[PDB]
RNA sequence: UCCCAAAAUGUAACGGAGGCGCCCAAAGGUCACCUCAAGACGGUUGGAAAUCGUCUGUAGAGCGCAAAGGUAGAAGGUGG
RNA sequence: GGAUGUGUCGUCGCAUAGACAGCCAGGAGGUUGGCUUAGAAGCAGCCACCCUUCAAAGAGUGCGUAAUAGCUCACUGGUC
């Protein structure tokens, strides 16, 4: 899902250090896309058992 | 067989067995087999 | 390391400890159970590999400093003084002598830093925790 | 900690599992002597922000405060302890110490939380409500930021002692 | 003269430092009289020190030279 | 310096509310984390150590390959 994150977002590369310097900064609206074109790759609930999910990613990748 | 007068641990497989007045520590690996004499 | 401006010479003795907590400037510290003399490259090579074990931090703690000028045997003979005016300086450690101490890393991390330090000293050694409280 | 004999002879004392201590506060200055194992188990919980019952043998309960401990050298064993009789109003000024809760903002980022004063002594602690513990943020911190004494929540009726711009905790830099 | 010298004195070594083989018609005698170094504040050929002034100041100065002891009620500095 | 050699005191935690070792069985979906590099996806180093489902599976210990794989451990249940 990265990929994804570094199209919408716009983001060249990432950060080496995500503990001092970060990337950016997206919306919701961006992850609804993300939990409904990789459905099958997710066995979550419902709704925000799928939106806490990638959520996760983005939080350790700089976003 | 490295003669060792220092033999202590280096995984989770190596198991120290006293013998004839003798510091011997068998291991699945071979590389493992240290002793004092 | 070594002091920057002092008289020479000197002379030689061992009485007990004097002035050497347990916690002094942060939490672990690593304390001598054998009254030695502790030349100034010991001291280095345990600061040093301090330094490679703690990647960053300098939060390393060195109050041992070195003031004892010992003298040195030029070459042979006997007929002639004092003899070797600069070799190498010491720092009496008496036990009860607090000469390392580190804080921020955990308790394994604390165990490896004085276990490798400790195999560069020539006398034995003990890491203890906080639990005294003389004076502050 | 039930208090047994206590003479002046540290004979059965030594061989036995028995530290010397005393106690005073400005009237009687009698001599005591503890168990070593109750002693060890005690202080380190109440340590020198905490009272104890400290009942002698035949029945007299007297209320006391650890105030100096001179552990023995080459040891982790203590040999000697100061005791305190707390009065009831303005006793004698105790030493609190610090401790740091929440992660802190500068820690992230590279550098390193460090307290400068482990051991606070403060003014006044008042009797029956004596701080045992000490609460600083620490959060609030980033890279090069001084926390003093100024910054220091009062536990309510306590007054400080040291002075007001002494660095407490710092954050130093990383390396 | 210190240190070694291990608290009377004394005590060695090709042990550890540093001085003397002088000087002063005044630096003597006596009688009077004055109080230092240093820092801060503020001032003009200064902008480190100093010259001045007001504070602080058991002397952190001085005593011809080396050092220790000693010295503020002087063995510090001047005059008849 | 090193070690299940023994004897004797003590500091921490785990109890049939069924450990621990062993055995059988399962082991992630995000994910091929971000970054740096020809490449390094638990396992060179910089960073974190977030989330969900669940009786439950730490982006994680060792061995490995040019990276992949695989073989396991932490954890869960059952049989004594
Ligand atoms: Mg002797
Ligand atoms: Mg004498
Ligand atoms: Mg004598
Ligand atoms: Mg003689």
């Amino acid at each position: 899902m990265s990929y994804l994150i570094r199209k919408a977002a716009g983001i060249g590369k990432g950060s080496s250090t995500p503990n001092k310097a970060k990337v950016g900064k997206l919306n919701w609206d961006q992850v609804l896309e993300i939990a409904k074109t990789k459905m099958p790759d997710l066995n979550a609930g419902s709704v925000e058992a799928a939106a806490n999910t990638v959520a996760g990613t983005a939080r350790s990748m700089g976003v | 067989m490295k003669v060792r007068s220092s033999v202590k641990k280096m995984c989770d497989n190596c198991k120290v067995v006293r013998r004839h007045g003798r510091v011997l520590v068998i291991c699945s690996n071979v590389k493992h087999k240290q002793r004092q004499g | 390391k070594r002091t920057k401006f002092r008289k020479q010479f000197r002379g030689r003795m061992t009485g007990d400890a004097k002035g050497g907590d347990y916690v002094a400037f942060g939490d672990y510290g690593l304390i001598a159970m054998e009254p030695a003399w502790i030349k100034s490259n010991q001291i280095e090579a345990c600061r040093i590999v301090m330094s490679r074990h703690f990647r960053r931090g300098g939060k390393i703690y060195i109050r041992i400093f070195p003031d004892k000028p010992v003298t040195k045997k030029p070459a042979e003979t006997r007929m002639g003084k004092g003899k070797g005016a600069v070799e190498y300086w010491v720092s009496v450690v008496k036990p009860g002598r607090v000469m390392f101490e580190v804080a921020g890393v955990t308790e394994e991390q604390a165990k490896e830093a004085f276990r490798l330090a400790g195999h560069k000293l020539p006398i034995q050694t003990k890491m203890v925790k906080r639990e005294v409280y003389d004076e502050a | 900690m039930e208090l047994t004999a206590k003479p002046r002879t540290p004979k059965q004392k030594l061989d036995e599992s028995m530290i010397a201590a005393v106690a005073y506060n400005k009237e009687n200055n009698v001599s005591f002597a503890l168990d070593r194992k109750a002693f060890d188990r005690a202080f380190r919980q109440q340590s020198t922000t905490g009272l104890f019952d400290i009942t002698v043998e035949g029945g007299e309960t007297f209320p006391a405060l650890v105030k100096a401990v001179q552990m023995d050298k080459r040891k982790r064993a203590p040999i000697h302890v100061d005791f305190y009789m707390v009065t009831y109003g303005e006793p004698v000024e105790v030493s609190v110490p610090v401790h740091t809760t929440g992660r802190s903002q500068g820690e992230v980022q590279g550098g390193l939380v460090d307290i400068v004063v482990h051991n606070l002594q403060i003014v006044a602690p008042g009797p029956r409500r004596i701080p045992q513990e000490l609460v600083v943020d620490v959060t609030k911190m980033n890279i090069g930021d001084h926390i003093t004494a100024g910054d220091i929540k009062l536990p309510e009726g306590c007054t400080l002692a040291a002075d007001p711009e002494l660095t407490v905790v710092s954050v130093l830099p990383p390396r």
